[PDB]
């Protein structure tokens, strides 16, 4: 599917000299700011710095999500991304502390190495002792390769796996000696016939090749929160992904510190900061604000990145104004990065590469329009007018959005602004804000 | 058992019956009076082009506001949406009221309901044996191993359905299962071949004379073939899929097994099961044995959600795999429900009113209210005189269109029990006394309320 | 040599499939599956 | 360089300079440190501080080859109630001399004008009286009457007795014809009678079953399963007792603290009734089916906080061990296995315990 | 490696006499407070006092987080130093006046020598041994079992009780296992399979370890930290025993809980005892409450009752606020945002803004922990900065200076990239000029009010 940010698939910056190019990676404009943030991902990529705080801030549209959305598309996979949204934070199973707590080392990786052992081969003979009416089991696997063969014990646990997988002679497998997984990947010959019931046929393969133990080298990333979740706990692991997890004792998260920097100096772990983006932080309240104050000077802080729409506003929790609704001994440790309103030149490039997004075939008529149209009523509402232009003129089965396309669209869907003059225009008949109206014609 | 009620099978009526679609062209026109609507082409043009986009299946996460007055026909035209997409694609419709759970944040409940609006299809094939067990018999093995009594190299069931008789020659080690599942000869069961185990269904009605007395509930024989193979199609929402991966339901175990038998509180889903569920599932759409199936989320009464509320929207909107947002507002200038200093049209915060499709709906004519009053009429049944029609849109015009629209089934009743089964001008004059509107009701509290010593209402 | 009296053996290879039951367990219900209960 | 387990003992040492500014033991002390760590204090199965008494050996002599453990653990918070209180009705729910009040309560309460006990609700059965619905629930009167009245437990144990046949009628009960059949006496049990996973255990390729196992599977191929634990609780405790110098008292604590018919649900059948069950001429039902006891969630921590040392601990604990390790690592590919030469004695049997580990040939 | 906020703050970088240096340890300046904490830091170390209060009260920036973290370093490792937020004190699963007490009870050390007595070797032989119960419904229950341990010097034969015997169960012991017993939980280990048994054809990754040695039955002793509050959360949801409520209480959801005084001093007596046995010494130490003012009305009332204890530990408060509202008291002002009433109780250390030089001073120390060289011009104009702007802000620059700088191919930082990270990175105050300037016209383009 499409979405508002899908062909934003990179910052759109030399990688070189940090020079935002006027156009790349779906990204347009803002100049200064996509290098102010191509800096930033400097800072993430070396990891050195721990807990800067960095607030995007500009009016509506103007990209700041877009922004922090292509930083993410640059960093890659094995970095955190985590975004909240501030309005995440309120919960009734935890504090606002402890789900900002949980947010923060969402946001830092452990990379831990392992070595695993994985058996492969053909199963010659497979053979199952079972107790009658109990749980004692037993088993021995004949296993071969063209080099190789050898009789493995099973335990209980192996012979469940085994039977879950309907193992039989003839298939190909592989066993992690680590996890226990057994997987199959085919069969040396065919199904034997004798027998009804036998499931569907498996892929063909030729036997597995040398010897049959080989060691592999395995590397998992797992949050500080997954550690502090699984060592928090007995059992329940499945919190992790439940939530559920409630208010996570500090006197745990000691212990975690310490011996993940403990896994670090003896080469077991690699420790990986990424980014806590907070987008609408002005949702925060005055109690969070004062908990980030500190949270951030943590040398397992992640760089937080923040983003704010508003302009002098109300914090939230508090009487009185604020720029951006943030409190001043906050924004004291916060740069701010500031993002602009478009040119034309800007809108119609931005509007073009929607629509080559969403595979729209606009004519120049069409996208001057939408452009001019752009400038009066938003980024967004043209590009709302894209999709259902492309609808209308397909019911039509014209080949490309005309102009006549694009002002139906327009005449059918109201600019916000319209919609303010509609609810002007009819203060009677809509609900007032004391809940009078009037529905007699 | 059951004594079958044999004489009728009615519907009932609410207050959008008469709606069956948008009533729009080939081209996408609205006509004047069709699929039950009356007027609001343009707003029915509009939703049209809404049916199309999310039919379309291209795009996610669009956000539609229908945006007009009370009584207007906002929630008129999300049912005809409804039933112009059809059952297959998800809709789930809520107020805004409904988002204030006690068991989690709201915003979770938000998120709930926004997956319940996203189908998934999936098609797989069934492949089971299935019958009543006629037979089972050993074959000793020509092999038969040292020091062991016996060696078992088959076991043979008889199945039976009502269509058919087949041997199936098994595998020896679904002994287990027999054993286990205690098979008798009669007992209703089936073998998946995925597994090669058997399950016991029950015994079979056949024997329910065997005794007098027995602890068997009796099961029908399967009316099937015997060997069962075919595709099945199971639809599933990704908030099915959420809530299946965070309370596992099969759990053999003591602590899972008082979980099942203890209320079973909702809880704060993360990001990384949504998103870990949403990357597997893009696997297998990639793989073609799955579709997904983005439906609608309706929020009714929108101006009810709060600032929290509509700024987690906006992230959710964002993510790849999202719904159509339809929200329906009546508000004009209002206060942000959770923002005591903001107002803004609609009542919706102008960050995120940007992010909308705006669709207006009018008022009515007199000459609509008319055809309303007919159409909705003819769905309750009720027989009219033109005069009657008058006097009823009349009512329309001069308090509400609901109002009218609400004394047909009380002046239905007036005329039968007068022996009429027209109604007539005589009926509506009266069902109008017997029922005030809430505006000549108000009169009454500003005149008989005018003093509250005794006698008076309470203020 | 001699079998574990509780315990019934599955084997499987190239030619098939058998199960082995102890002589200590037929005549009991287990054996009643393979033609030899009580 | 010091491993951090190196610089704590170091560390430590340089405190005692504080007095000094026994040098000559303390130097060689620094030496066995710079050595390896396990020369000055070596690392050994570990625990929680236990915060409780138990009966300690006083002599290892006079013990013998023979001896019976007795469960001696027990709280150090140890609360006194008088008897009075504690067995003689000061408890208002057990029936004695001098509470009188509660063997009446417990029968007319809990059978008589009990609303659950089977002549209760067979009054009441019918029509649209409160216990109408129970026709179609699945449910007999005596089980109706057994849930009310059995704890969450006990109602536990009881359900691990049961079969999924609603669900499996869902497989088999599947065309037209069978017309979604469902016993009448289970009508009202919908959603059991119906739901996708029953179905998905069953499809040849299992794209359901796999969705509804993703976090399960993410969890384990994270490895989280395996992980060492890093961390665990400073202390443990047993649970607080109350003393009161009466033998009821004492049974009490056994029934209840350690509690029988939990315990056999939790851990299963005994191998006595393994064999009856096995060998008799009839199957027979057990009163657990199985061990109702969870799998642990750590593979290798189970239910314990009792942590183990390791050869991977051992090498990096000394810097130098650390360190000779990866050059071995290559002069393996010169050989000299045994041109290495110590000044203590001891730290060449660590060496043998390493190359061992290495299987590295002296 | 990863540098914060206050990774140059090494000490208090006092003398001998407890007079501050000048410049010393990561410090400028600040004197007179890092002397007050200097007295601090040997009201703690004497271990006399109980519930003695300081507040650091100063502006934003000048340090009062550097000095309670300096603090945290004078007093090294074996003190408990418990730092926490005022927001942190809001906790939904308990009152707020129970993590107050959790957290005065983190701040007391308790330093334990404990005996373990313990069972090691391979298990050699295990035989259950039965009660027929005949009317408890239950069926059967293993009475005892005999399990044979070996280790390299000798050999035993032990009946273990039924609840021993449950623990391994748990631990799924089998033959030839090599196998751990502590009889002072009565908790079993199981370490490995013995290396008798050593062979590649098993399908799962046994431990495969050698045979104990010495004799099967040991004790060991162990010297072990905890906190006064570990023992209470230790106490107060057990799980150390065999018994069932142990063994459940492993398996329910971790859950905080409002435990009662009546634990607390119970857990003081078991402690005494453990102080007259000698085997346990006291560790009193101090808990760092900062951004104090983000307390409340019923928490300062609270730590009234609670700093009377005599056990309570030394508790530092930081505020940063002039006269301020009392949260939940919403009548009441009073300096500090702390009621006028807990005050008398604090000893006050002020902190006060720094001068131009000291700025600069701090630019350098902070430039050479972050790892990044300056020119003179570009110290000066850094310091200038935080003349000008904030601290704070002037040492946010340094980072992206150093990768702007980098960018170019120089490794030293210029007055051109300062130059450039001012405008790139915009400091509070240009940032509220475009909020206002902007905030002229509504429309499209606004910020949102
Ligand atoms: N400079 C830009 N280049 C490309 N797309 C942009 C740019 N700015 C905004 N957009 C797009 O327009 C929409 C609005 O921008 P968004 O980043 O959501 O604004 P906000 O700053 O309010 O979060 C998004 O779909 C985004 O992809
Ligand atoms: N165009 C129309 N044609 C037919 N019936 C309508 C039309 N508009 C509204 N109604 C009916 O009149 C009533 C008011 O419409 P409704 O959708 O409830 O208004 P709203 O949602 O704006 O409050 C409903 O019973 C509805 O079925
Ligand atoms: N005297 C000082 N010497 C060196 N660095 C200091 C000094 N005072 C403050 N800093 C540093 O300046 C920043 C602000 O000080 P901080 O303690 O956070 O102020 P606050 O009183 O608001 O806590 C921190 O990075 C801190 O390390």
């Amino acid at each position: 599917l499409i979405a508002a940010h899908s062909h934003i698939r990179g910052l759109g910056v030399d990688a070189d000299t940090l020079e935002p190019r006027p156009s790349s990676q779906g990204l347009v404009g803002q100049e200064k700011a996509r290098k102010a943030a191509a800096v930033v991902l400097e800072m993430i990529k070396q990891g050195k710095i721990a807990g800067r705080a960095v607030l995007i801030a500009g009016p509506p549209s103007t990209g700041k999500t877009a922004i922090a959305m292509g930083m993410a598309q640059s960093l890659g996979q094995d970095v955190p991304f985590t975004t909240l949204a501030a309005s995440e934070i309120f919960s009734l199973e935890m504090s606002k502390t402890e789900a900002l707590t949980q947010a923060f080392r969402k946001s830092i990786g452990v990379r831990i190495k392992e070595e695993s052992e994985i058996m492969e081969g053909e199963v010659v003979e497979i053979q199952i002792d079972r107790s009658v009416t109990g749980g004692a089991k037993q088993g021995k696997l004949t296993i071969k390769t063209t080099d190789m063969e050898a009789i493995y014990d099973m335990g209980s646990k192996m012979i469940d796996a085994m039977t879950k997988e309907r193992v039989m002679a003839g298939d190909i497998i592989s066993i992690d000696k680590s996890s226990g997984k057994i997987t199959k990947l085919g069969r040396s010959y065919a199904r034997s016939r004798d027998y009804d019931a036998m499931g569907v046929d498996t892929k063909f393969l030729q036997c597995p090749e040398g010897e049959l133990q080989k060691r592999k080298e395995v590397v998992h990333t797992v949050s500080l929160h997954e550690i502090d979740v699984i060592n928090s706990r007995t059992q329940g692991f499945l919190a992790l992904f439940s939530g559920d997890t409630g208010e996570i004792r500090s006197e745990i998260r000691d212990q975690i510190n310490t011996k993940v920097a403990e896994w670090k100096e003896e080469g077991k772990a690699e420790i990986v900061p990424g980014v806590l983006f907070i987008d609408e932080v002005h949702m925060l309240d005055i109690e969070c604000f004062s908990y980030i104050n500190r949270a951030l000077e943590s040398d397992l802080a992640p760089i937080v990145i923040m983003a704010s729409n508003r302009g002098v506003s109300r914090i939230r929790g508090t009487d009185y104004k604020s720029p951006h609704g943030l409190p001043l001994d906050f924004l004291d440790r916060v740069v701010i990065i500031n993002t602009h309103p478009y040119t034309p030149d800007e809108l119609r490039q931005i509007l073009s590469i929607r629509a080559q997004e969403e595979e729209v075939d606009l004519t120049p008529d069409a996208l001057a329009l939408l452009t001019k149209i752009g400038q009066e009523a938003g980024l967004r509402y043209a590009s709302n007018l894209i999709t259902t232009s492309q609808l209308i003129a397909a019911k039509r089965r014209a080949k490309q959005v005309g102009v006549e396309d694009v002002q139906r669209s327009f005449k059918l869907f109201y600019d916000p602004a319209r919609s303010v003059r509609f609810v002007q225009e009819s203060e009677k008949r809509l609900i007032g804000n004391d809940g009078v109206v009037d529905f007699s014609y | 058992i059951s004594e079958v009620r044999g004489n009728t099978r009615d519907h009932r009526t609410a207050a959008h019956t008469h709606i069956k679609g948008l009533g729009l062209n080939s081209s996408g026109i609205a006509e004047k009076q069709a699929a039950g609507f009356v007027g609001q082409c343009a707003a029915r043009e509009a939703c049209g082009v809404v049916v199309d986009l999310i039919k379309a299946h291209k795009m996610a996460g669009r956000g539609v506001l229908l945006a007009g007055g009370p009584g207007t026909g906002k929630t008129a035209l999300a049912l005809a949406i409804s039933q112009e997409l059809g059952t297959k694609i998800p809709f789930c419709p809520i107020t805004g009221s409904e988002i204030y759970s006690t068991e989690v944040k709201k915003t979770e409940v938000l998120m709930e309901n926004f997956r319940r609006a996203i189908g998934l299809r999936v098609r797989e094939t069934k492949d089971v044996y299935e019958g009543e067990v006629t037979e089972m018999t050993p074959e000793e093995a020509e092999n038969p191993l040292g020091g062991y009594g016996k060696t078992i190299s088959t076991l043979l069931i008889g199945l039976k359905s009502a269509r058919g008789q087949k041997k199936l020659r098994l595998d020896p080690s679904i002994y287990e299962a027999i054993q286990k599942e205690r098979v008798q000869v009669g007992d209703v069961i089936y073998i998946e071949t995925n597994t090669g185990a058997c399950k016991r269904v029950g015994r079979s009605d056949a024997y329910a004379t065997e005794f007098d007395l027995e602890a068997e509930e009796y099961v029908p024989i399967p009316k099937g073939e015997v060997h069962k193979k075919k595709e099945i199609v199971q639809d599933v929402t990704l908030h099915d899929l959420d809530v299946a991966n965070a309370r596992p339901q099969g759990g053999q175990d003591i602590i899972s097994m008082m979980g099942q038998l203890m209320k079973p509180k909702m809880t704060e889903i993360t990001d990384k099961l949504r998103m870990e569920i949403n990357k597997v599932v893009q696997k297998y759409i990639n793989q073609g044995v799955a579709e997904l199936i983005p439906g609608v989320l309706f929020i009714d009464e929108a101006h009810m959600l709060d600032i929290e509320c509509f700024t987690y929207l906006n992230k959710a909107l964002e993510s790849p795999i999202a719904p159509i947002v339809v929200l329906a507002s009546n508000r004009g200038i209002a206060t942000i429900r959770g923002a005591d200093d903001l107002k803004a049209a609609h009542g919706i915060p102008p960050d995120f009113l940007q992010r909308l499709l705006i669709i207006p709906t009018h008022p009515y004519e007199p000459d609509e209210i008319r055809r309303i009053v007919r159409i909705r009429a003819q769905t309750e049944g009720v027989q009219l005189t033109d005069a009657a029609v008058d006097r009823v849109a009349e009512h329309g015009v001069r308090i509400s269109l609901r109002y009218c629209l609400q004394l047909l089934a009380p002046a239905s009743i007036l005329a039968r029990v007068n022996g009429r089964t027209q109604v007539d001008v005589q009926d509506i004059a009266e069902a109008e006394e017997l029922f005030l509107d809430a505006r000549r009701s108000a009169n009454i509290l500003t005149s008989t309320g005018e003093s509250g010593g005794l006698h008076g209402f309470i203020s | 040599k001699r079998p574990d009296p509780m315990m019934i053996r599955w084997v499987n290879n190239k030619m098939g499939s058998v199960v082995a039951v102890p002589e200590e367990l037929l005549g009991t219900h287990a054996g009643v599956v393979f033609g030899a209960g009580p | 360089e010091l491993s951090y387990r190196q610089r704590a003992m170091y560390q430590s040492l340089r405190n005692q300079i504080s007095i000094m500014d026994t040098l000559m033991n303390l130097v060689m002390q620094f030496r066995k440190v710079c050595n390896h760590p396990d020369l000055f204090e070596r690392a050994d199965t570990s625990s929680p501080f236990f915060c409780g008494h138990f009966a300690e050996t006083g002599s290892f002599l006079r013990e013998g080859t023979n001896v019976a453990l007795g469960y001696s653990t027990r709280s150090l918070v140890e609360y006194r109630l008088p008897r009075l209180i504690w067995c003689d009705g000061g408890r208002l729910d057990k029936p004695g001399p001098g509470n009188l009040v509660a063997g009446f309560r417990s029968k007319y309460l809990n059978h008589m004008m009990n609303i659950w006990t089977p002549e209760n609700i067979r009054s009441s059965l019918e029509g649209i009286e409160n216990f109408t619905w129970l026709r179609f629930v699945d449910t007999s009167l005596q089980e109706a009457y057994r849930a009310s009245h059995t704890d969450v437990f006990a109602r536990a144990v009881d359900l691990a007795s049961k079969q999924n046949r609603l669900g499996h009628m869902q497989i088999v009960y599947d065309e037209p014809e069978d017309k979604k059949w469902t016993p009448v006496h289970a009508l009202f049990q919908i959603c059991e009678r119906e739901n996708p996973k029953a179905v998905a255990e069953i499809t040849t390729e299992g794209v359901l079953r796999d969705l509804m196992n993703i976090a399960r599977v993410k969890y384990r191929e994270l490895g989280l399963c395996r992980l060492e634990k890093a961390a665990r609780p400073r202390a443990s405790a047993p649970p607080i007792e109350v003393v009161c110098d009466s033998r009821s008292a004492v049974i009490e604590r056994e029934n209840i603290m350690f509690h029988p018919a939990m315990r056999k649900a939790l851990f299963g059948p005994t191998p006595s009734e393994i064999k009856e069950a096995s060998f008799g001429p009839r199957p027979v039902t057990l009163y657990p089916p199985r061990a109702l006891l969870p799998a642990p969630d750590h593979d290798k921590q189970r239910f314990t906080n009792i942590t183990v040392p390791s050869m991977a601990r051992f090498v990096t604990d000394s810097g130098k061990l650390a360190k000779l390790d990866e050059l071995l690592r290559e002069l393996k590919e010169g050989g000299h296995r045994v041109l290495l030469y110590f000044q203590m004695t001891r730290m060449i049997d660590l060496m043998e315990e390493y190359l061992t580990y290495r299987n590295y040939k002296y």
